[PDB]
Parts: structure tokens; sequence; C-alpha cells
RNA sequence: GGCGACACACGUGCUACAAUGCCCACUACAAAGCGAUGCCACCCGGCAACGGGGAGCUAAUCGCAAAAAGGUGGGCCCAGUUCGGAUUGGGGUCUGCAACCCGACCCCAUGAAGCCGGAAUCGCUAGUAAUCGCGGAUCAGCCAUGCCGCGGUGAAUACG
RNA sequence: CGCGGGGUGGAGCAGCCCGGUAGCUCGUCGGGCUCAUAACCCGAAGGUCGUCGGUUCAAAUCCGGCCCCCGCAACCA
RNA sequence: UCGCCUCCUAAAAGGUAACGGAGGCGCCCAAAGGUCCCCUCAGGCGGGACGGAAAUCCGCCGGAGAGCGCAAGGGUAGAAG
């Protein structure tokens, strides 16, 4: 890497909906990540929260009782 | 730095899984991961190359390498384009610096994408490298959202010493690449 | 700071800035404010990064929002079309779906007028 | 204004009652 | 809507409930577009009437809460010029 | 089933484009008409529409009923916005044999065009024009923003 | 056959030289004024440049073929 | 039509005519020059946000069909690009 012209890329800390990624090793140490998926909310480590498909599921249910 | 968690993760627990699966007479035959090349094409900045060096500043920030600048191969009418002008930035990272970026990409960036039911699994290029592309740059940690004057995405290319997509798929899965299956 | 999807609101108010999120506003807003026991009159500019994650975690988890929400409404209508049903035709042809009158102004759902001769 | 059924004024206009124009006195 | 309700005309509701336990299923013309459809209507072919003629409609599980006159439209269009 | 069709074209209108304005809270002052096959106080349930219950009134005697703008207090801070609520998604209420075509209403989501309108063109001379609500007829219910009426506040300007 | 000019919205003409950009009048369409039509006023639509090739990054525009148009010539015999 | 360049005619040295068949020049470049160092195309297929037949990127195949200021020819990546 040519000497001049460069971000620092110095060891860091960092945060999320989870705890830390000690890994870091980036420019601009100590950053705040809004939420990740990995660390397993939101997709990975499937939460499947709020979950859909209820549209065929419902109309066949409220229907024949009424 | 030579430590870098993903690098580590690759050696203890990604390599051996891989050998168990395909099974490999040679230590070399088991896939390494070489070269993540990040390419921004910007027609966006065309007559204005002033906009450009702000975007280059941005790649550096998330890459830790300053990008070089691709200039136009031939001249083509329909969208402007003198054969002189700069089209985009392209930055090659390897070796540590690829790792320290791929980690960040896996554990921060891609999570922050609206929707994201996972990376497309057909983009393997048939000889076993993989490509994807991103719409916004603010999905990265080093970017503050107030430093974006305008959105520009990029093309990530990841080169792999695996001869096939199958193997290639395995490597990146095992590394923690979220896949839409 | 940012709530589900990207969607960063700011300054303004907290209860107001919440509307700017898709799937949310008015009622759903003043709801999650006392459900996290957060002051609505306050400005999203300043507030504890705690009551920020209090406030995000709730909303993002309570009801479905901009990404998966729009995807659902998209899928409802696709279902309504191609089933062959009459609600679905007026989606197919871009004409108003619930009653109303097409002899004169449907303009919102019809586009701008495209005139002809007499 | 008089057309938003989600307000007091809207409700009054249309002549209706609800969460935004409770019947109370 | 209805709810304490879910009205279906009994003209056909006979021949539907009948074509479940008979063992046979075939083509049935009705005028009742006011009625609701399913569950035991599914798989069955029903001919609704638009004011003009009886129209065949194949019945499936996502047609559930919908009245019969939805799948048999009342007008003719094909645009203008 | 259609009169409710929709590439379009015109008349009459309603709601707006906002800060003399929007929203929420509290607080006042009308008139005319309707209603015991109806109007429904009041208690409960419900966010609510509404539903249980359920008293009074053939009605200056009980009910529709809250008039609204206004007032006061606080909020929004000039932003396609706490403006504007058209379109659409899902959830329901009621009438009715029945609301797909075609009902009105409540709620959650959605929030479009619109930043005072080309040539042109209408009304109004005073308790009028603006603006604000209220009642009735028809009527099961309602597409009423219509129509016939009632009062609240209340200008401008006529040389000729 | 010869030399010169041309062919562009429905009509009539610019634009071609000098590559990047199609314009003007009338007509047509929608609205206004009028009892009504005309006139008049406010808006809009409408084209791939005879054609086939080639040149160039790019062709109504530059080059070639062909097809039409108009003009001039065809003398000593 | 008249001088100049390229190809054919031209009969495997040179040369060779016709109101024979076809094209071009009357410039251009202070870098499009000298040298030293490096680099290697066009095309096809596969992959990649806005990217489409074509902007940029990644992978494999690709001995020259590209490029060499402009016509053609000879030449040329073991460089002349
Ligand atoms: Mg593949
Ligand atoms: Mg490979
Ligand atoms: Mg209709
Ligand atoms: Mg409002
Ligand atoms: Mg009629
Ligand atoms: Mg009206
Ligand atoms: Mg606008
Ligand atoms: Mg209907
Ligand atoms: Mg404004
Ligand atoms: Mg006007
Ligand atoms: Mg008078
Ligand atoms: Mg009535
Ligand atoms: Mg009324
Ligand atoms: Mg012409
Ligand atoms: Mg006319
Ligand atoms: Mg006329
Ligand atoms: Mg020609
Ligand atoms: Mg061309
Ligand atoms: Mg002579
Ligand atoms: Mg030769
Ligand atoms: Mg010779
Ligand atoms: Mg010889
Ligand atoms: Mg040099
Ligand atoms: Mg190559
Ligand atoms: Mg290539
Ligand atoms: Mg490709
Ligand atoms: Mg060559
Ligand atoms: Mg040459
Ligand atoms: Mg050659």
């Amino acid at each position: 890497m040519k000497e001049g012209i460069h971000p620092k890329l110095v060891p860091a800390r960092i945060i999320c909906g989870c705890g830390n990624v000690i890994e870091t090793y980036s420019t601009k140490p100590e950053i705040y990540v809004e939420v990740c998926s990995k660390c397993h909310p939101f997709y990975t480590g499937q939460q499947r929260f709020v979950d859909t498909e209820g549209r065929v599921e419902r109309f066949q249910r409220r229907y024949g009782d009424s | 730095p030579l430590d870098v968690a993903l690098k580590r993760k690759y050696y203890e627990e990604v390599r051996p899984e891989l050998i168990r699966r395909f099974g490999y007479q040679n230590v070399w035959e088991v896939p390494r991961l070489e070269k993540v090349v990040i390419n921004q094409g910007l027609g966006e900045a065309k007559e204005d190359a002033r906009i450009l060096e702000k975007a280059a500043q941005e790649l550096a920030l998330i890459t830790g390498q300053k990008p070089a600048v691709t200039r136009a191969k031939k001249s083509i009418s329909n969208f402007k384009l003198r054969k002189g002008m700069p089209i985009g930035l392209r930055v090659t990272l390897r070796r540590d610096r690829m790792w320290i970026f791929l980690e960040k990409l896996l554990n921060v960036a891609l999570p922050r994408i609206r929707d994201f039911r996972g990376l497309n699994p057909n983009s393997f290029d048939g000889r076993g490298n993989y490509n994807l592309g991103l719409r916004e740059q603010l999905i990265f940690p080093e970017i503050t959202y107030d430093m974006v004057d305008a959105l520009r995405g990029m093309d990530i290319a990841v080169v792999t010493t695996a001869e096939t997509d199958e193997e290639a798929r395995a490597l990146l899965e095992l590394l923690g690449f979220p896949f839409r299956k | 700071a940012r709530i589900a999807g990207v969607e960063i609101p700011r300054n303004k108010r907290v209860d107001v800035a919440l509307t700017y999120i898709y799937g949310i506003g008015k009622a759903r807003a003043k709801e999650a404010l006392e459900k996290t026991g957060i002051n609505p009159a306050t400005r999203v500019k300043d507030l504890t990064e705690a009551e920020v994650v209090r406030l995000r975690e709730y909303v993002e988890n309570t009801w479905k929002l901009e990404g998966e929400l729009r995807a659902e409404v998209a899928a409802n209508i696709k279902r309504l079309m191609d089933i062959g049903c009459y609600r679905g035709l007026r989606h197919r042809r871009g004409l108003p779906v619930r009653g109303q009158r097409t002899r004169t102004n449907a303009r919102t759902r019809k586009g701008p007028r495209k005139t002809v001769a007499a | 204004g008089k057309g938003d059924r989600r307000t007091r004024r809207g409700k009054i206009w249309r002549g209706t009652y609800g969460k935004y124009r409770p019947r109370k006195k | 809507s209805l709810k304490k309700g879910v009205f279906v005309d009994d003209h056909l509701l006979e021949k539907v409930l009948e074509l479940n336990a008979k063992g046979e299923k075939r083509l049935i013309k009705t005028w009742s577009r006011r009625s609701t459809i399913v569950p035991e209507m599914v798989g069955h072919t029903i001919a609704v009437y638009n004011g003009k003629q009886h129209v065949p409609v194949y019945i499936t599980e996502n047609m559930v809460g919908h009245k019969l006159g939805e799948f048999a439209p009342t007008r003719t269009y094909r645009g203008h010029g």
C-alpha cells in the first residue's frame, strides 16, 4: 500500500441490536450499527416474526362459523 | 492487522468442513478466497468529475483502500460519453483487507438492507466466482447518512480458487453468506 | 435515528416523525408512545439511545412495516387479479375498484386525461 | 377540513360520531 | 358485510351439499349471484348468470369469501376505438 | 341484468391548496321543524360505528340536541407540511329476503392531484355578499355535496 | 444518354454548406366568444427526412447506387 | 478529364495502354515526436445496482479477425498497438 493517500484502518469496537463485534479493524473506530440480521434478529436465525400467509388462512376460517 | 475474525473462522472450521464434504487429496485443492473487487460504475458523474472524488473518498472509507478510476474504453453516442471520460471507481482488495471488509459486509452491511430475504443464489458465474450489486452505500458502517449527497451503489465481485459453483457456494455459505436458498 | 427498513425521521416531533414511517401514523403513533412510556412531545433529535431502541424494538416487532407490508398489499392484489374476480379486473385495467363512476372524473386512478375528437 | 373523517370537523360535516367525535354531554 | 349472517341461497346449497355426498360432481346453472361461495363449493363447476347467459366458473380455495357474481361480470367492454 | 357502462367533451356543485390557518382540550349564545308502526334520555359493553339493557313523551310538559363559527388554553412553524384527504389494502357495524355488479357508517393502514387556476366567466347593493351550523320533505337504508327552509357572526362598494 | 437543382408532419416552405439541434405559415384536434357559423382568442397533436447501402462515436446533414420531380442541352448532319 | 497515393487490369522480376474497374490526397500531431520502463487486442459465453445490443466490473475461451490520425495495400502484439 503506497505511503500517503489512505484511510487509517485501525482496530475498533462496534455495536448493534446485539452486543459488540470485537472484530472491527476498520476506519473510523467506534461505530453504531442500527440493527443486523446476522446476530439473528430479522431473517437469519429465523425469527419469522409478524409472519404472513394469513390471507388464504383467514377467509377459510371466519367463514363457516359466522 | 493479521488477526481478523473471519480469516480466523475460515481456517478453524470453514476449511475442515469443506474437506469433509468434498474431500481433498491436497491442502491447496481446498478453496481459498482471493480478490474481492469492488466496482462502482457511475455514468451519474459524466461531465462532472467533481462529484466523482467524493464517491472515491467514500469507497476508501469503507474499503480502507483508495480506488483507482476506470475511464471509457470506446466512445458511444446514445448516452453522451466521450472516449476520454471517467466512468467509475474500481478498487481491488485482497489479503487481510478483503477479510476485514467481508466481515463488515456480512455482519453489518447486508443486514441493514431494506427487505433482504437473502443473497441471490444464482449469481455464481459458473466457474465458481460470485457477484452481487447494491443500490445504496449508506448500508455501510463508515457512512453517516449525512455525508450522502446522492445514492450510488456498486458491483461486488468475489473471486475464488474453487473450480465449481457448488464448491464455491459451500465456501461462502460456510463463511456466513446469507443465501435465499 | 433509523427505524424499520432505513426510514430515518428527525427533528420535528417524535409522535409526528413516526408517521413518516410506512404503515404508521396518528393512532399507531400515540399508541407506541405510552406503550414505551416515551414523551411524544419530545423531538427525535434528542432522546436516550435507550428509549430509541425501546421505541424501535417495539414498532419493528409489533406490526408489519414498510418492506414486508407493501409486499403483502402487492400480493393481495395479485391474488385479486388472476383469480378472475371483478375487484381484480378493475385492478387489471387500472379503473376504480369500489363502485364510483367512470363516465366522468376517475382521474386519480385513470391518469391524466387523454383527449379525442367529437 | 370538512372532508377528513378522521377529525372533529370532518365528522361534524358528514354528521357522524366516533373516536374523533365522541357522543358526550 | 354481514357477520351473524354469511348468506347463501339454498336453491343451489342443496345441490352443492348433495354433490359432496352423492359421490358425483358436475355442471350446475344458477341465478344466485347474491350468495357467497365455498367451502364445499370448491372443486365444483357452477354456471352463474350475468343477465345475458349462464357462465361457467371453476371453483378454488382462494375464491372463498367472494360472492358468485364476482367471477361472472355483467357488461361487455373491449375499450373504445 | 341495465338505468351506476368510460378514449373523451360540457353544465351545476362539494372539498381544498393553508398561519385572519390546522389539531386537541375546556367553555358558552340560536331559530325552525320532526318524533309513542317513532324520537330514544340514562347505565353497561365496545377505540368506535353500533349493540345490550332500559325510563319519559299522543309531546311549550319527554326526545332528536352537540348548534357551529365564537371563546379560552395549549400545540403545529411555512413544510406538499399536524396543510389536503382522492386512491387502495385489511378489519368490522347497520338496514335489508339479499349490498358481486351498485349501499351508507366506524376503525387501522394508505396517503394522490392541489402552492389560487388560459382565453373566458357568475352571483350579490345590507342584515345582502362571504362564512358557520341546524331542521324537514322523499325515505328500509342510501350514494344529499342536492333541494325547500332556520337561525349565528357579518363586510365592501355605487363617481356616474 | 448528357450536365444543374430537388424529394422533410395533411398542403406549401425553411433546416442540409458547417454532423449532435427538425423549424415557419396553413390545415387538423380540444376549449372559449356567438342564438348560431365564419372571423377572432387560449391550448394541443402530428415526422424519421424518397429509398438501399457506406462513413463516423453520432447522418435530414458527408459519400455511393437505384427511383421519381423540375430545369437546361441534344450542334456541324 | 489534366498533378499526387492505393488496388486491380499487369500475362508469379521491373516495367507496361484505353474517355478500362474502383477509391483517396492538396492535410494533420508540441504530442500523434525521442528514449527507458511496463502493459496486450477484437470478439463469444457466464456473472454483476441503477447499465439497455452496447459506460464500468469479474471469470473463462479468444493468435490476431482489433489498434496503428485519414484511402487502400503491405505490414505489425517477439510491436509498429
Ligand atoms: Mg450460476
Ligand atoms: Mg474460480
Ligand atoms: Mg359505476
Ligand atoms: Mg388533517
Ligand atoms: Mg340517471
Ligand atoms: Mg355537489
Ligand atoms: Mg405537485
Ligand atoms: Mg354494486
Ligand atoms: Mg405553502
Ligand atoms: Mg377556479
Ligand atoms: Mg337590487
Ligand atoms: Mg333519509
Ligand atoms: Mg343537510
Ligand atoms: Mg413537405
Ligand atoms: Mg375548433
Ligand atoms: Mg366559431
Ligand atoms: Mg440518396
Ligand atoms: Mg448511420
Ligand atoms: Mg456552327
Ligand atoms: Mg491483393
Ligand atoms: Mg508484374
Ligand atoms: Mg509477367
Ligand atoms: Mg513518451
Ligand atoms: Mg481479451
Ligand atoms: Mg471482452
Ligand atoms: Mg455480460
Ligand atoms: Mg490489421
Ligand atoms: Mg488504413
Ligand atoms: Mg491492410
